């Protein structure tokens, strides 16, 4: 059909199948967990184990992929589990499951190396001369929708300035209570940025959260460069759009629009049924207006780093004691 | 705000 196999709908999973994709074609995570020494492991408990088997049956079986034994494995399975959590939080879940089990191998940093940014924040008074630079570490953006026209915008939004006046003044500690200004600059971004925007906010006296269909727009090629401190030539933040997760409904369907060569040859990825769509599909008709089905993750690659992040992988970068213990479960299982 | 739908947190 077209050389890609979906994931099986099994359960309220909601973004967990549109993740995994997301996760499968970040070629260079997928050959870093399939050398973790989880030779080991528990079947039934070790969540890197279940995460070599879902990316093996990916790559090999012509039939779709069951996920009962990774959600088994991290445990959600509580009825309110997937609606009470966000993507960001599954994802972080799942890659600090990997990154600990990768702590003292030789695949060690894979993690902080795709996906870890390097940020400042930073409060200045106006009145007195004090200057605190808290120095942050992220894996996740997560950009504001609501009155914001496109990314630009949100980004902006991100490092915009908040002013620390009367009653909510900064406590400067020897300087006393001081009106001072709080902001967020960013230092580097990984060649793997996954933002993601939020299209639910509380609503008093009213259902508690309604859905922000609103349009917002982003590009396929984002310019992030502005938005850092020190810029660098040679390796401008230029980043080319890689997957597209978008939600139909209100407070729904999961469906994950992915280029996984970073071609442009876009595809769908609706669990089971993987097909060939359209630039347009993928991009223009997330955007959002006035229906109800509009992108809630955007997962960018840097151009610099587009062919490290997706090198080929063929069959034989999975290792064969892996092979050899997911072939015996298989026979079990037929059995 | 948040980015996925489910009960409110905030």
């Amino acid at each position: 059909h077209t050389g890609y196999v979906g994931l099986k709908n099994q359960g309220a999973t909601c973004y967990m199948n549109s993740l995994l994709q997301t996760l499968f074609f970040t070629n260079q995570l997928r050959k870093a967990v399939y050398m973790m020494p989880t030779e080991g492991d528990d079947s039934s408990k070790s969540v890197p184990l279940a995460l070599q088997r879902v990316f093996y049956e990916l790559q090999h079986s012509d039939k779709p992929v069951g996920t009962k034994k990774l959600t088994k494995s991290f445990g959600w399975e509580t009825l309110d589990s997937f609606m009470q959590h966000d993507v960001q939080e599954l994802c972080r879940v799942l890659l600090d499951n990997v990154e600990n089990k990768m702590k003292g191998t030789c695949v060690e940093g894979t993690i902080p190396k795709l996906f870890r940014g390097k940020m400042v924040s930073y409060i200045q008074c106006k009145e007195v001369d004090y200057r605190s630079d808290r120095r942050e570490d992220y894996y996740d953006i997560q950009l504001s929708i609501k009155g914001k026209k496109n990314i630009f915008e949100s980004f902006v939004d991100y490092v915009a300035v908040e002013q620390l006046d009367g009653d909510n003044k900064y406590d400067a500690g020897e300087h006393g209570l001081q009106e001072a200004e709080k902001g967020v600059k960013f230092l580097t971004l990984p060649p793997v940025l996954h933002l993601q925007l939020m299209r639910f906010m509380y609503d008093p006296q009213t259902d508690q959260n309604i859905k922000i269909n609103d349009r917002f727009e982003f590009p396929e090629q984002l310019p992030l460069d502005e938005f850092l401190q020190k810029t660098d030539p040679k390796d401008p933040a230029n980043y080319i759009l890689h997957a597209v997760l978008v939600h139909s409904g209100d407070n729904g369907h999961y469906v994950v629009y992915l280029n996984p060569k970073g071609d442009g040859k876009w595809c769908k990825f609706d669990d089971d049924v993987v097909s060939r769509c359209t630039k347009e599909e993928a991009i223009e008709h997330n955007y959002g207006g006035h229906h109800c089905t509009n992108a809630y993750m955007l997962v960018y690659i840097r151009e610099s780093k587009l062919s490290e992040v997706l090198q080929a992988v063929t069959d034989h970068d999975i290792p064969q004691q892996l092979v050899e213990r997911l072939q015996e479960e298989k026979r079990i299982e037929a059995q | 705000f948040r980015v996925n739908a489910g009960p409110p947190r905030c």
